[PDB]
């Protein structure tokens, strides 16, 4: 997944 | 000689926007901090600090009352340190926490919400007779000492  | 548990509920809502914002926030999030069922944590919750990653403006966030939570719209998942700070004048005055904010859970369709709960059970040996009535007044209970 997007992950920051 | 004595040894009291309570208990905190730390989850987060997220959900998918129908339309990105202008700055490409793709989703909408939530992330709290809470008594249980019908306990009110703000007899022994001095404050709550949600430590936003640093994309975020002032991302030091802090409730000194309730609701604990921060609401925001965002592109990804991040790592969230959390602290609750009590009203107490002795060690333990907060405990750390380390929250996985995230966005997409597998198996859900990612229009629709989704919501973690974490609960957590807090244990303080030997309190002070102060802070040990403001932990049963939000449902905390004396255990076996130790």
């Amino acid at each position: 997944a997007a992950r920051k | 000689q004595c040894t009291v548990q309570v208990r905190l509920e730390l989850g987060h809502r997220a959900q998918l926007r129908k339309k990105p914002t202008t700055e490409g926030f793709t989703h909408d999030w939530m992330v709290f901090v809470r008594g249980p069922e019908q306990c009110d944590i703000q007899h022994f919750v001095e404050k709550v600090v949600f430590w936003l990653h640093d994309s975020f403006p002032k991302p030091r966030r802090v409730c000194k009352e309730p609701p604990y939570k921060v609401e925001e719209s965002g592109y990804a998942g991040f790592i969230m340190p959390i602290e609750v700070h009590f009203k107490n004048k002795e060690e333990p005055r907060k405990v750390c926490f380390t929250y996985d904010l995230f966005l997409n859970l597998e198996g859900n369709p990612p229009v629709n919400p989704l919501n973690h709960l974490r609960c957590e059970k807090l244990t303080f040996n030997n309190p002070t007779t102060e802070f040990r009535y403001k932990l049963l007044r939000a449902g905390g209970v004396m255990v076996m000492p130790e």
